[PDB]
């Protein structure tokens, strides 16, 4: 498509971009996202489709590595997946990544209420330093 | 490496393009970056079949994965955009080659003459070879053969036989395939005299064999069930270097029956050359469209095609029956239309058909027949002189 | 919001002479301080 | 050389709140026959923060809790005073222009009070657009029989409540405020049309407040504002704040949302007045035919999320389109192009079934609103009302036929 000096659709890179998380490929991924914004299209629908992939194929060590750069980047992420990756993240006693969207959800401008609180605790209650 | 390597080098000298992007995605799927050499191969198998976009869908690969083209690279475009006559790309070559500190060589040149020849740029096509002799160089033999192609084309009879005796005047033995020119050439101006006077120099050839077998075939000396055996026999021997020398053999052989009257038996020349890989893009027969894709064919050898398609299209419907006579950038223009392929196959189909082949509002290069029309519609005679 | 966390704590306690020679290693066995002549 | 090379309103509407520290920056109070506006009387350059365009004092505004139990902030009413007790008895939840309605007629009775002065710029009962002021012949022109009806309510709760607290044993401080009912129920259309509600915090209390705030209610609506409110707590001061980063030139209008998310409806319950490019006005389709959303979005360059749809033809009301089209997805599924027109030309067909349900078209309404000569205010708000769904119905035949050309 790009050497025949076709544009591509936004839809043709969300279909790309989607099938890079359901593989794992979050550098494959990340290339299409940098093309979309080159493209001037609008990256943020991309980006979220990008993490809950990543995080239902079982990859969310990459999934946290990509939604940090998105979120650190400015873009402001979904309540659902908010609360997706801080619960993911502290059911596999990942507090550090947990810590780190949370601190970035407030920034955004998303407040932590008594569930996210709730699930940092979780692992806070077992590292023997009441 | 060397394996690779070696195999898509084979796919390139035979037009397997399948088989060549088969490798190509075993070893990305093995986290292997093929090198410079690899992706020469396969570029080389995608203008074999004339897939152009394909091939430079793989030259632009190249520079993503940092295997920067060599001067083997340069090459195999060249050539490969030679045969469908895309002067408009072999000048992007030509105008990069320069910037990518690359000086001219001879193939380069070969590559040109040809290109332009088979874009009906004759002019430019021995201004070429008019302005090689200047930056000195060593034209070689498929340059005389490249030359001579130009004037066959343009029914030169007088610089023909110039530029023909001096091949032989240096001892050379001239090809087969210049001497199917020579016979375009008298057969175009019905030189019938100079046409026998040739055929008995192929006749006796006590040291090469093709010549015997080929011009004992044109007179008709060999159409028998038993006595196809031996043309067939010369066809496989040939059928090794690929399909890039395969093309030149079946474009001149067919160009010289055409002329000589020999049409019923271009018809089983072509027939052999599909079967054996040659003409890949020729025909395509689905549901949509009903093509024939003459851009790379001689104007003798476009003939036969056309004559065999429009036979068996009375046979039998597809949405659109196209002939495809310029395949390139020079379709978005005026000047394709303008070109000497479009406009003999317009006037062939024009006093075969009536006025049931139309040009196209949106491409220069096309000759459309609708469905509506195809109902409207042997259709062509092929008969031996 | 969330706090920003400092947990930081420091401890005194008493040693064992274990803890005491890895300070050291090291033992101090003559009551000299600087000689005379050389001043060294 | 130098040699060789709408209008402004009343000059002390400004001066009367400048001198009380009213301060407006780059901006200027233009009057035309369809009201007041705010308009930038320069170049306002964009900055890498929000401008500040105006700033009110608090002292000049009138508000009142928005939950019980009723504080007025300013606190203008005396203790003891009978309208306190008018205010109260009203419904917590439904009677807030009422308790408004009150403390505004309320204040055009106090000497001192700013809105004395301030009041001379409201618009009049026949300058309103508010259909509480609508009489029954504007609203046979709305041709919707659920906005008529929720009017009546209106102003059958509006009368209701004058007549209760306004009979004649009730004494000369409170006769004066609304000696008739038409005087009360502009007071509660002026209530209704220029009333802001914002969460403030006064000192240490954060509450919810309903306000009138002078020179700020003459910021008309857009559902693309180049501006917005903030209430800025130290010195007590509402703030104009110009988007960050957005340029406005000279002489555009200065704009607020009203009403984030509400169709053309609410906005003529509440400000008598509809917009033909709501990105929220819907449409009441079968769903029998559907088209692709993603499709739909991609052809117009409509980017984000549902809820926060934006364009990068296409204005507001094919935003609409897209939130009110019956739409099919199925995450990355292609639609098929035989099957796209035959659903487009099922919605053109029941778009256009709608529209011949109107007596009149959408340019008949145009030209009659043109060669109107003694039209009360409400009645060519009735007919603009009418006339903007038929564009709207109009913008969504045109966006899919182009919808279902670019899909080639
Ligand atoms: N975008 C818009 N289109 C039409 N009328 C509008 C509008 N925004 C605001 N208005 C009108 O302005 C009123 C809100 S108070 C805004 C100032 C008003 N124009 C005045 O002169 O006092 C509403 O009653 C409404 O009728």
């Amino acid at each position: 498509e790009l050497g025949a000096g076709q544009r591509p659709l936004p839809e043709t890179m969300i279909a790309l971009v989607r099938l890079s998380g359901s593989k794992g490929n979050a550098q494959r991924g990340l290339e299409l996202l940098a093309a979309m914004e080159k493209l001037n299209y609008d990256i943020r629908q991309a980006w979220l489709i990008l993490v809950e992939e990543l995080v239902r194929t079982n990859h969310l060590e990459e999934a946290n590595k990509v939604f940090l750069k998105g979120a650190r980047g400015g873009m402001r992420a979904t309540d659902q997946l908010y609360d997706l990756m801080i619960e993911e993240d502290c059911k596999a006693g990942d507090h550090s990544n947990a810590l780190d969207i949370s601190y970035e959800m407030e920034a955004a401008g998303r407040f932590a209420t008594t569930f996210h609180f709730n699930c940092l605790l979780s692992v806070q209650a077992t590292c023997g330093i009441p | 490496m060397e394996t690779y390597e070696g195999i898509i080098f084979a796919c390139g000298k035979g037009g397997l393009h399948e088989d060549a992007r088969k490798i190509l995605q075993y070893m990305t799927a093995k986290d292997v970056v093929p090198s410079s050499k690899a992706y020469t191969g396969v570029i080389e198998a995608f203008g074999q079949a004339a897939l152009y976009e394909e091939a430079l869908v793989a030259f632009n690969t190249m520079h993503e994965v940092g295997s920067n083209p060599s001067i083997e690279t340069f090459h195999s475009l060249l050539y490969s955009f030679a045969r469908g006559g895309l002067f408009k790309e072999s000048e992007v070559i030509l105008s990069r080659l320069v910037n990518s500190g690359i000086p001219r060589n001879r193939d380069t040149f070969n590559a040109t003459i040809e290109a332009y020849k088979q874009g009906g740029k004759f002019e430019e096509a021995v201004k070429t070879y008019v302005d090689m002799e200047k930056s000195r160089c060593d034209p070689d033999e498929r340059t005389l053969e490249a030359v001579l192609s130009v004037y066959s084309c343009a029914r030169l009879v007088d610089e023909c036989r110039e530029q023909f005796e001096e091949m032989k005047a240096s001892d050379i033995l001239p090809s087969i395939m210049c001497y199917c020119m020579m016979l375009s050439v008298y057969g175009k101006t019905e030189s019938w005299d100079d046409v026998n006077e040739l055929l008995e120099e192929m006749l006796s050839n006590r040291v090469s064999n093709i010549h015997q077998v080929i011009g004992q075939m044109i007179k008709g000396n060999y159409d028998d069930d038993s006595n196809w055996q031996i043309v067939e026999y010369v066809l496989d021997k040939l059928n090794s270097e690929g399909c890039g020398l395969g093309i030149r053999f079946y474009n001149a052989l067919l160009d010289a029956l055409w002329w000589l009257g020999q049409k019923e038996r271009a018809a089983r020349v072509l027939n052999e050359a599909t079967k054996r890989g040659i003409f890949p893009e020729l025909f395509r027969k689905n549901k949509l469209v009903w093509s024939v894709d003459v851009h790379r064919m001689s104007e003798g050898g476009m003939y036969t095609a056309l004559s065999v398609w429009l036979n068996d299209l009375s046979d039998i419907l597809p949405q659109l029956a196209v002939v495809v006579s310029v395949r390139g950038q020079l379709e978005k223009s005026s000047a394709a239309r303008e070109s000497p392929i479009t406009r003999a196959a317009f006037s062939f189909l024009q006093d075969h058909v009536s006025s049931s082949f139309s040009f196209t509002g949106w491409n220069g290069g096309r000759i459309m027949c609708q469905r509506s029309q195809l109902k409207q519609l042997n259709i062509v005679a092929l008969t031996n002189s | 919001m969330i706090d920003r966390y400092k947990h930081q704590q420091l401890r005194i306690g008493l040693v064992s002479p274990q803890q005491i020679s890895a300070w050291a290693t090291g033992e101090v066995t003559k009551p000299y301080t600087f000689h005379y002549k050389t001043n060294k | 050389f130098p040699l060789f090379q709408l209008e402004s309103a009343d000059p002390d509407f400004y001066k009367i709140g400048y001198v009380r520290r009213v301060r407006a920056y780059g901006v200027e109070f233009k009057e035309g026959p369809d009201g007041f506006g705010i308009y930038a009387s320069k170049d306002i350059e964009p900055r890498r923060r929000a401008r500040v365009i105006m700033e009110i004092p608090h002292e000049l505004m009138i508000t009142i809790r928005q939950k019980h139990p009723w504080m007025f902030f300013p606190d203008i009413v005396p203790i003891g005073h009978p309208i306190f007790d008018i205010i109260n008895s009203t419904d917590p939840e439904r009677d807030w222009d009422l308790r408004l309605a009150c403390l505004l007629l309320f204040s055009f009775d106090r000497e001192d009070h700013f809105w004395r002065l301030y009041g001379d710029f409201l618009p009049a009962a026949d300058e309103c657009s508010s259909l509480l002021l609508a009489t029954e012949e504007d609203l046979a022109e709305l041709q919707d029989p659920q906005l008529v009806s929720t009017i009546r309510q209106q102003q059958k709760r509006v009368l209701e409540f004058w007549e209760k607290n306004w009979h004649s044993g009730v004494p000369l401080k409170i006769k004066r405020l609304a000696e008739d009912a038409e005087r009360f129920i502009w007071a509660v259309s002026i209530a209704q049309t220029r009333c802001i509600s914002m969460k403030t915090r006064i000192g240490a209390l954060v509450q919810d407040l309903n306000m009138m705030i002078p020179y700020a209610d003459m910021l008309n609506h857009s559902f693309e504002p180049n501006c917005f409110l903030h209430w800025r707590p130290k010195d007590r001061i509402l703030e104009v704040m110009s988007n960050a980063g957005q340029a406005i030139k000279k002489g555009e209008e200065m704009t607020i949302n009203y009403m984030p998310g509400q169709k053309n409806n609410m906005l003529m319950e509440r400000y008598g007045f509809s917009t033909p490019v709501n990105p929220w006005d819907a449409i009441p389709f079968s769903g029998d035919s559907r088209i692709h959303l993603n499709s739909f979005l991609s052809v117009f360059n409509i980017f984000g999320l549902p809820e926060e749809y934006y364009h990068d033809f296409v204005d507001g009301a094919v935003i609409a389109a897209a939130r009110t089209l019956p739409t099919w997805s199925d995450i990355d599924l292609p639609p098929i192009p035989s099957a796209e027109r035959k659903a487009v030309k099922e919605l053109q067909d029941e778009c256009r079934k709608m529209l011949a349900e109107y007596p009149t078209t959408s340019e008949q309404d145009q030209k009659l609103l043109d060669s109107l000569s003694e039209a009360r205010t409400t009645f060519a708000t009735a007919v603009k009302y009418r006339m903007h769904r038929k564009m709207f119905i109009g913008k969504i035949i045109k966006a899919l036929d182009i919808y279902q050309e670019r899909l080639l």
